[PDB]
């Protein structure tokens, strides 16, 4: 008889907990497993947030789970990461790219295997580079998003200047003020981060006022051109998505995979105490968790299904791929990838705007 | 006149007596104590929820005898999730909570941050101690108090000296050490240190070994590090300085007193201005649902109470206007011992001559 760890997990659909169940039971068979054995413990989400965390305590924590995946729903993971950060627990994010969960100072203990939206500067830079746009324009929405993209790619900045950057409030529909204000310059790459339905606002206003035209770059995330972005989007636009970043159930098998080499390297370790089993009436944080996030967060799982698994200081995926993207004709057509070190350029031509 | 319920959740040994011994505005109170054993997530989510069906609680006041300011947390959380006001009037309820969210309806007695910052600086000035250096970890706030700290230095005629500045990282382990290294480098006679109590307790431990304790060094900490003074961590190195609610001069039935006053008399200001008062929420259990019949309009009026001739009102980021601040000194037989008082933006110190 080995000693029986449990990680546990809350995903979308009960599909996916046998997923999470099979990839757990598919790491007890590649491993070896005399001393420490992995057990698969998980829940779906609850209708609201108390709802949740109460979920946490009662399902999870009251089996000494050493980890926790979180995906989304069919309500966010904050909950979560509260619930289980209030132990130490390790949170880890399979597919919320919000950059709020970058914050260490609010959520600790949590790392994902997916990108924050921010980190698509890293993107936007390698092209600029790439196709010697030196001179930039930066329109970022005034939410913590927004301004998290503008601090992630002024960092990069500090070769190509930004000649301004242009902040606007949420939820505005008439931009032509604040669009206006970016005609006036003589820098004709814009670089946009903004929701769906701010980009649409963007959109529509940069049109009327002639600047999707010809001689106008657009280059911009995967927010700006999904769904309801896409509605209003000017062709010649350029975008990325981020390849498998939605696939649970590619995220689920790699997540698994990380967690259960991570909990093996643990107890190569002494000194190792279990989690607290249940919420009622414990306070103390865990006292191992600071060292398995350690583990972790230095963790390297190369022949990944999402490729190469890899965490930043902040414990977000590192050498995450793109796709990049270009509207043409109205279609989203395909025109390259960022392979999370280098962009490679495709044989589909990037039709810009005007042409 | 109708009857608004005001559930006060005491936590920890207390007297019921006193507290149930501590007002004609246009509606009352119909208040219920209630002890509580744990505090934890659970527990105090599980408490609160229950306690919101049996009554219509409109309102809730929360002390705690402890030094987890995670229960602020819980309970900024427990707050805005339900839309039902919460009041952390002593405890690890009533610690620094920086970045409370925005539907928040969460108020705590006590200075904030940016006040306490204020203060330990008032402080360098009295004794012109003017070379220091911080030392913060990443728990919320410490970006307030830094930042607190340099737009003060910056709007100084007075010769402030900011020598080194140390953001340490509890977040991972130190079995390599990282945080000594830090520490080893600074070098000033004050060090303003932001943190938690149970981050000090480690920190401290660490900065003995590197000879930081001793004399000529000064340690300033904030109220939530001090926390509870009847609890004095080993590794607190004595002739530490703090801040302090003056848990001394305004105990605990003054403070369930006004905690029943500001939402008694918020509600009251609000039936008045408006013929209506929210309907406290019947469930947790259906948040999502009842979503767009609820609101955060009494923060207008939560905040600004007058009450037995005293300004009770709070800020934005939901801390208290102006509060009667202790200064503490940790003594020679390791006991929190006061050595001045904070009023209005007056400080008065009871030595001219700094103690040994
Ligand atoms: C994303 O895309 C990048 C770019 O293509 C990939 O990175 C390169 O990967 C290749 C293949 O692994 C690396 O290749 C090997 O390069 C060696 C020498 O390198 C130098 O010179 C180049 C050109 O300037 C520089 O880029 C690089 O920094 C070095 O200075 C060779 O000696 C290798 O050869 C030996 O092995 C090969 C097989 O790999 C055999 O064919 C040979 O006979 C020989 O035994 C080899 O060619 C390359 O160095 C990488 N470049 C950089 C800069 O990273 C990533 O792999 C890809 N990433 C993902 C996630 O897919
Ligand atoms: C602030 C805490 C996070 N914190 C602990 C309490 C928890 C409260 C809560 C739990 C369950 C439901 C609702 C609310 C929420 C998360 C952590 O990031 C941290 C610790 C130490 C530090 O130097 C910096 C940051
Ligand atoms: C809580 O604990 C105290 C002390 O043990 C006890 O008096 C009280 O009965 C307990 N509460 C419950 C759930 O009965
Ligand atoms: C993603 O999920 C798994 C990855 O292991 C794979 O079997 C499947 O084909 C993929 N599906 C999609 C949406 O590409
Ligand atoms: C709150 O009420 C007081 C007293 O009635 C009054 O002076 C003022 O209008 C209000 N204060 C604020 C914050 O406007
Ligand atoms: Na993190």
């Amino acid at each position: 008889d080995p000693k029986i760890v449990n990680i546990g997990a809350v995903l979308s659909t009960k599909k996916h907990e046998q997923i999470f169940r099979e990839a757990v039971n598919q790491a007890n068979k590649r491993h070896f497993t005399r001393k420490i054995q992995l057990q698969a413990t998980s829940v779906t989400h609850r209708p609201n947030a108390i709802q949740m965390a109460l979920s946490v305590c009662e399902d999870l924590i009251s089996s000494q789970v050493y980890a926790i995946l979180v995906s989304h729903p069919p309500l966010t993971p904050t909950p979560i990461s509260y619930t289980a950060g209030f132990y130490r627990i390790p949170v880890i994010g399979l597919t919320t790219r919000m950059s709020i969960y970058s914050d260490k100072s609010i959520h600790l203990s949590f790392l994902r295997t997916v990108p924050p939206y921010s980190h698509q500067a890293l993107v936007w830079f390698e092209m600029m580079r790439l196709f010697n746009w030196n001179h930039v324009i930066l329109i970022v929405s005034d939410d913590h998003e927004g301004r998290a993209a503008q601090k992630k790619l002024e960092t990069l900045l500090e070769g190509p200047k930004a000649d301004k950057v242009l902040q606007f409030e949420p939820g505005t529909k008439n931009l032509t003020a604040l669009l206006l204000e970016a005609k006036e310059l003589e820098a004709r790459v814009i670089i946009l981060s903004a929701s769906e339905d701010d980009a649409t606002a963007v959109y529509k206003s940069a049109a009327m006022l002639d600047m999707t035209g010809a001689g106008y770059v657009w280059l911009v995330g995967e927010r700006e051109i999904s769904g309801s972005a896409l509605r209003y989007a000017p062709d010649g636009i350029i975008g990325l998505q981020l390849i498998n970043g939605k696939n649970e159930s590619a995220h689920i098998s790699d997540a698994v995979a990380v967690v259960a080499q991570a909990i093996h390297e643990l107890f190569e370790m002494e000194n190792i105490t279990d989690p607290p089993r249940g919420c009622v009436g414990n306070t103390n944080i865990w006292k191992t968790g600071p060292l398995f996030k350690r583990v972790l967060m230095s963790s390297k799982y190369p022949d990944g299904v999402t490729g190469r698994i890899e965490f930043n200081e902040d414990g977000d995926r590192k050498f995450a791929q793109y796709s990049i993207m270009n509207l043409q004709n109205r279609k989203l057509v395909q025109v390259g990838i960022f392979n999370g070190s280098y962009i490679i350029q495709n044989d589909r031509k990037i039709i810009w705007p005007g042409g | 006149p109708p009857s608004i319920g005001i559930a006060v959740i005491l936590v920890g040994t207390s007297d019921e007596v006193a507290i149930k011994d501590a007002h004609h505005l246009s509606v009352v109170p119909r208040v219920e104590l209630v002890a509580m054993n744990e505090t934890d997530p659970k527990s105090i989510i599980t408490r609160i929820c229950d306690l919101m069906s049996d009554r219509k609680i409109q309102g809730v006041v929360f002390a705690d005898d402890t030094d987890q300011e995670a229960i602020a947390q819980i309970l900024d959380f427990i707050s805005a999730q339900t839309l039902t006001p919460i009041l952390g009037i002593h405890g690890g309820s009533s610690m620094i909570m920086a970045d409370k969210d925005e539907s928040s309806m969460f108020f705590q007695f006590g200075p904030s941050i940016e006040q306490q910052a204020s203060v330990m600086l008032n402080i360098m000035e009295e004794y012109d101690w003017y070379i220091f250096s911080i030392v913060t970890t990443y728990f919320p706030g410490y970006q307030d108090f830094v930042n607190k700290i340099r737009s003060t230095i910056e709007n100084s005629f007075v010769g402030w000296e900011l020598e080194e500045v140390l953001l340490l990282d509890m977040s991972l382990d130190d079995g390599d050490s990282k945080i000594q290294n830090q520490l080893k480098k600074l070098q000033s006679p004050i060090i303003l240190l932001y943190c938690t109590k149970e981050e000090a307790t480690y920190i401290f431990e660490v900065a003995n070994s590197v000879g930081l304790t001793g004399y000529g060094y000064t340690w300033i900490v904030p109220s939530l590090v001090a926390g509870d003074t009847d609890t004095v961590p080993s590794e607190f190195p004595t002739g530490l300085i703090s801040v302090s609610y003056d848990e001394w001069d305004y105990g605990l039935p003054a403070r369930v007193r006004d905690g029943i006053a500001i939402i008694t008399t918020a509600a009251s200001d609000m039936l008045s201005e408006h013929s209506f008062i929210p309907e406290p929420k019947s469930s947790c259990y259906n948040t999502h649902e009842k979503r767009i019949y609820q609101s955060n309009m009494l923060n207008r009026y939560l905040i600004n109470v007058t009450f037995e001739g005293r300004d009770l009102s709070f800020s934005e980021d939901g801390y208290q206007m102006h509060p009667k601040l202790v200064i503490i000194l940790l003594n020679k037989e390791r006991k929190w011992e006061r050595v001045g008082k904070w009023k209005d933006k007056s400080l008065q110190m009871k030595y001219y001559v700094w103690p040994r």
